[PDB]
């Protein structure tokens, strides 16, 4: 091969992920989430490692640590906030590339897309600690349920937790295991994401109309490589602005007064990427029903390939679940006021019925929709 | 060789063979008119009286 | 009272895929069935539904659609694939209950 | 005509385009920050250390 | 009754995305608090080290840390000992711990203010409401024992007595050291106080902003550019017959 | 799946034209917003319904929380 | 030396709404402080005025402040 | 405490209420709160543990 | 640790109770002495 951007073992891969990469033609902006969740695994991972420079984790020194990276480390306040928010960014992008691979069933591509959930999952998983180590009275009492929430679990239940975090209590050692952890992870991710594409690979990307698109398929440089270093300026912009102009805008602020192993804070509200599951949670009273509906309120997403029933992949021709869908993503905005408000009737209700539809609308309402509107068609 | 290898880097967590016993602690119950409840730091979580 | 007629032709129209001008069966997500479907089809059909997935891709890469001229009628719309794969699957499911 | 001039000096040969972005960001650099700095600063007179410095050395 | 009165908003002079702070009135805002609040109030994470360039001169800062003593480490023979405090202390705190403040202040543990601006919702505008609103409980409602009034606290029954009114100091600038006024100057610096970087934040921000502006077109003609190959494009089908 | 290898394509035709010698600008105003209308109504009456929906419930649902707090001024008349 | 605030109160307490409520106070007060046993407060009626009051002493007060 | 529709709990995480004596009323909690051992030595002492 | 290893729990125990040491904030928050528990590390001589 006179070629060499396809002789070298290694120069190959990239010649064959970034260049000569076969991309269809038509692709919406809703594809570049992927390229963007990695530019947040990072922009976290590089922040992040940075940030790590100067924690210090451990319970008397953990709180003030952080503060000390901020106003004592030049620019470390820049790298904080930078990373908090890569956290929403991130979270963001995962939620919308979740909605777009819903949409235009790219959850067809299976393995593609289960490995995607572990990642969510990890992401989710990775993002819980890390906030832990700020030690705030949020960090603390996330630390305490989260963690405890394993509590369900039976018979190995009581016991994975008195070993998940530290002791018997989430102290010291917990926070020092989780740093760890936290640290460890995002290589994780990493490492899945790899994985992650690997599988796609195997089958091109998808493609919005949801049918071959071989008849098309553009070289992934010229085009797709521009347009993710746009994206990435695009969906930067937000991301900074905050980080520049109202940091902790999406950051509770109850969180800036360090730990109290004996005062949760009357108004405990989770981060908000995370309020959805939340509320499911807490609609659902009975600790494993609470847990358990959360478990798969999350958990689902890797059931979403067999409860496709249309006889089109995507849904540009199905008007009808279509609507059904933002049905969905509105029914999700919508456990996310109710996750963010605290349990009263006006609400709580709203709660348990939205945390209901979320479920009908996947476990039953499209896969109904689906078979209908094939018949609508004689299928 | 396995079996303890895995048990021994599992337990390499679970406690900490540090542990307390505080079980013991003095209240004065005047400090607690009627109709009030007060907190107090007992045994690594709160203590109501 | 109401026509399932009646109604196939909202549906139809509703998901619009003839916008882009593309028959139903041009859309039918290729799962193993369809592509042995597509695959007895006779060259003729094939390279009309290649290039009309092509120009649809086209388009939809464009965001831009097809003149209302141009859209196929409900009426008119050619289920070309339907009688191959129909063989198929009932080939299948033949097969299927044999090897049990 | 300044864009074709550009072009066939700076822009062709990928060895000068380079050269010129180098060059350029200097230039970019130095105006740009000088322009922001003064943009921000005078949205803010009398607010800043700079500005009220002088209490303790006038104005 | 989880019935609660929300704060108003004052129009601060640092609230614009390209307003930074009025560094005079910190400045002022750091007198109020050494003055009257860091008499209770801790606030670990500054130090006169930061007033430097900031709002106060070196040469003003060094001499303004003098003016408290600070426990340091150990003699030959190995004791506290007090001395002079320099310029890298941190502000000093007014009880050795908390349960000792809390057996100073009626029972109750008022919170360092290093983020205290940042800690409850509202800041500046819950701080200075809180500060400037006191006043008699409407009927059927009693404070106890201790408490102060203070509507626009959570219980409304305060453990803090209202600790600003007219003239409690007085600015040396020349500053009508009326309660609202000193009570603003003391939260634009709780503002400061819980984030010095504030200005460079913003600037940042600013500089941000405009390269957004202009990098984004670039590449979005960039993006266009490339892709009119194919958005120009035109097909056809030409079979023999 | 590399290039080569995609599939069995017979009789198209494309045209295309360097960039330099097209405009990427494009042709705004004529095609360009035109479009994008065309769109907005076409899901408007697709997307925005469960949106709205949710606003309401949204909005009922405060309004009437942040009533359920205020006194019934005959709770005690006497 | 007198604080732009009281001032500024003063004429804040005078606008359409405050006067709505400050009346609308003031009736609760001598409403509850007028019986021996009653659970009512007049907190919210209390707040209601506060709200409408301070929220000029916003968009003025400010202004008389260096 | 002195908060919930129990007069005696309210846990902010999940709205677990509980009475004055301890016990869950209403909510997601599974079992009601923990008595610890203790005793009283005279009219005014308690001792816990 | 010497529990277990060369004396007895109880042994140990009272072995501890042998010292005082400085413990924690009052409620008027100062150090105050109390008899050295089970779980204390080995007195130090010097203060430092
Ligand atoms: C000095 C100007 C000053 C400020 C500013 C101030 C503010 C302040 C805040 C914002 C809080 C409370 C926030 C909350 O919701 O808990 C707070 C709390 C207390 N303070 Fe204060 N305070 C100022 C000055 C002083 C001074 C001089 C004293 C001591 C005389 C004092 C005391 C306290 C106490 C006690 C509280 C406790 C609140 C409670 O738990 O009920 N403050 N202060
Ligand atoms: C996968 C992406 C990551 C996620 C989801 C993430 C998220 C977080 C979050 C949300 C926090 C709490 C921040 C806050 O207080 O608001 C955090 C803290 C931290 N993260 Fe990450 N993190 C990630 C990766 C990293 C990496 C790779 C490292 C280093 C190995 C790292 C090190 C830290 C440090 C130092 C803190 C403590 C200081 C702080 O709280 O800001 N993070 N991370
Ligand atoms: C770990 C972070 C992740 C990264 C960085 C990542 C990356 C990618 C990228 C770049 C693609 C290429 C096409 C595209 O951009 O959409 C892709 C595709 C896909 N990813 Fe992810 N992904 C991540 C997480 C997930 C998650 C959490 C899901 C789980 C639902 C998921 C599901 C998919 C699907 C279904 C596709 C294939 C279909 C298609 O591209 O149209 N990914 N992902
Ligand atoms: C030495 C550098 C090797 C390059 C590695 C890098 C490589 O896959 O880069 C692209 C192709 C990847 N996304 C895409 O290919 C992609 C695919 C379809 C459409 C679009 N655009 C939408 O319009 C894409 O952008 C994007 O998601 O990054 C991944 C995931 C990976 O990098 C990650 O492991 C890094 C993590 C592990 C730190
Ligand atoms: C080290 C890692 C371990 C032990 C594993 C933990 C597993 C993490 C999982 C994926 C994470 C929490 C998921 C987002 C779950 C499903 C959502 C539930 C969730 O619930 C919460 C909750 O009920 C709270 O009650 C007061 C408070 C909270 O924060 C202050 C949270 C919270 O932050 C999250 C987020
Ligand atoms: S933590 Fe008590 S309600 Fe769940």
């Amino acid at each position: 091969a006179p070629n060499i951007r396809k002789s070298h073992p290694l120069l190959k891969m990239i010649n064959n992920s970034l260049i000569d990469l076969p991309a269809p033609s038509n692709i919406s902006a809703w594809w570049n989430f992927g390229s963007l969740l990695a530019v947040c695994l990072m922009t976290q991972i590089l922040t992040g490692l940075l940030l790590a420079m100067h924690y210090t984790a451990d319970t008397s020194l953990a709180f003030s640590s952080v503060a000390h990276t901020c106003r004592n480390v030049q620019y470390g306040w820049l790298i904080r906030n930078l990373h908090a928010n890569g956290a929403s960014f991130f979270f963001i992008c995962i939620f919308l590339h979740i909605g777009r691979g819903l949409y235009y069933g790219s959850y067809l591509y299976k393995e593609t897309w289960n490995t995607g959930v572990i990642l969510l999952l990890t992401l989710m998983a990775t993002a819980f600690v890390g906030y832990v180590l700020p030690w705030g009275q949020m960090s603390f009492w996330g630390a305490t349920v989260i963690t405890n929430l394993f509590s369900a679990i039976p018979y190995i239940g009581h016991t994975l937790v008195e070993w998940a975090w530290g002791g018997f209590s989430v102290d010291n050692p917990t926070l020092t295991r989780f740093f760890a952890l936290h640290f460890l992870l995002p290589f994780a991710i990493a490492g899945i994401t790899i994985i992650h594409l690997t599988f796609l690979h195997e089958s091109g990307s998808n493609n919005p109309l949801g049918i071959s698109s071989d008849s098309d398929k553009i070289p992934f440089h010229p085009y797709y490589s521009f347009k993710d270093i746009l994206g990435l300026t695009l969906m930067l912009t937000p991301f900074l602005t905050l980080a520049l102009f109202s940091p902790n805008l999406l950051g509770d602020p109850e969180n800036f007064t360090p730990a109290n192993p004996l005062v949760t804070p009357p108004h405990i509200k989770p981060e908000w990427y995370f309020l959805f599951a939340y509320a499911i949670l807490r609609s659902i009273p009975n600790k494993l029903g609470g847990v358990l509906a959360l478990a798969a309120s999350v958990l689902i997403l890797f059931l979403i390939p067999f409860l496709h029933k249309s006889k089109q992949r995507t849904m540009t021709f199905r008007p009808l679940s279509q609507t059904l869908f933002w049905l969905l993503v509105a029914n999700l905005l919508i456990l996310t006021w109710i996750g963010s408000q605290p349990v009263e009737h006006p609400f709580i209700i709203i709660g348990q019925m939205a945390s209901l539809s979320y479920f009908t609308i996947l476990l039953i309402l499209f896969p109904t929709i689906g078979t209908l509107e094939n018949k609508m068609l004689n299928y | 060789a396995a079996k303890n290898v895995v048990t021994q880097f599992v337990s390499s967590m679970s406690a900490s063979a540090d542990v307390l016993a505080m079980s013991k602690i003095e209240i004065k119950l005047s400090d607690i008119p009627e109709g009030k409840n007060m907190a107090f730091k007992w045994r690594g979580k709160p203590l109501f009286v | 009272s109401r026509w399932l007629e009646g109604i196939r032709k909202w549906y139809y129209n509703a998901a619009g895929f003839n916008k882009y001008g593309l028959m139903r069966d041009d859309t039918i997500y290729e799962n193993d069935d369809v592509k042995e479907a597509i695959r007895r089809l006779p060259e003729n059909l094939y390279d009309d539904r290649m290039f009309r997935i092509k120009r649809a891709l086209d388009l939809n890469m464009r965001q831009q659609i097809l003149p209302k001229e141009q859209w196929t009628k409900y009426e008119e719309d050619v289920p070309y694939l339907e009688p191959y794969l129909k063989e198929v699957i009932r080939e299948r499911k033949e097969r299927e209950e044999w090897d049990k | 005509t300044l864009t074709a001039r550009l072009y066939s000096l700076l822009f062709r040969r990928t060895s000068t385009f380079a050269l010129t972005i180098v060059v350029g960001a200097l230039l970019f650099e130095r105006a740009f920050d000088q322009g922001a700095d003064a943009i921000y600063e005078h949205i803010n007179e009398g607010k800043l250390w700079k500005h009220i410095k002088h209490k303790y050395e006038n104005k | 009754s989880d019935l609660e009165l929300h704060p108003p908003s004052y129009p601060w002079s640092h609230r614009g995305p390209l307003s930074s702070l009025d560094h005079t009135s910190i400045r002022r805002g750091f007198q109020v608090y050494k003055q009257v609040c860091s008499s209770c109030h801790s606030m670990d994470y500054v130090a006169y080290r930061h007033l430097v360039g900031v709002c106060y001169t070196e040469d003003e800062a060094k001499a303004l840390a003098e003016e408290v003593e600070v426990q340091d480490g150990p003699n030959e023979d190995g004791e506290m000992f007090m001395r002079p405090g320099k310029l890298s202390d941190y502000f000093p705190k007014p009880y050795p711990n908390p349960e000792a403040a809390r057996a100073a202040n009626n029972g109750a543990l008022p919170p360092d203010l290093s983020y205290i601006v940042r800690a409850r919702h509202g800041g500046e505008d819950y701080v200075f409401s809180l500060l400037t609103g006191y006043c008699e409980p409407p009927t059927g409602v009693s404070v106890r024992e201790g408490l102060y009034f203070n509507p626009y606290f959570p219980g409304q029954a305060i453990g803090m007595a209202p600790p600003i009114y007219n003239d409690v100091l007085e600015f040396d600038d020349g500053t009508p050291a009326t309660m609202s006024q000193v009570a603003k100057d003391v939260c634009t610096f709780l503002r400061w106080a819980a984030e010095p970087e504030h200005d460079h934040r913003k600037r940042m921000g600013l500089k941000m902003l405009l390269m957004m502006g202009l990098l984004v077109p670039l590449v979005y003609y960039m993006k266009r550019h490339k892709w009119s190959v194919l958005k120009s494009r035109k097909l056809a089908y030409r079979p023999p017959k | 799946r590399q290039f080569g290898h995609l599939t069995r394509v017979r009789h198209l035709i494309t045209y295309s034209l360097s960039p330099f010698e097209q405009r990427p600008f494009p042709h705004y105003f004529s095609k360009g917003v035109p479009n994008v209308w065309r769109r907005l109504r076409a899901c408007i009456l697709r997307v925005a319904p469960p949106f709205l929906a949710f606003y309401l419930l949204y909005t009922w649902g405060t309004q009437e929380f942040e009533k359920s707090k205020r006194k019934n001024p005959a709770a005690y008349v006497n | 030396l007198v604080d732009p605030l009281t001032t500024v109160r003063e004429q804040c307490e005078q606008l359409e709404k405050c006067v709505k409520a400050r009346e609308r106070l003031e009736l609760c007060d001598e409403r509850v402080s007028s019986r021996s046993q009653t659970e009512e407060d007049c907190t919210e009626e209390l707040f209601d005025f506060l709200h409408a009051r301070d929220h000029c002493v916003a968009h003025k007060l400010f202004n008389s402040l260096k | 405490a002195n908060a919930g529709d129990f007069g005696g709990y309210y846990c902010p995480c999940h709205g677990s209420h509980y009475d004055a004596s301890g016990r869950i009323r209403k909510g997601p909690a599974p079992l009601n709160l923990e008595v610890p051992s203790y005793e009283f030595t005279s009219d005014d002492m308690v001792i816990v543990g």
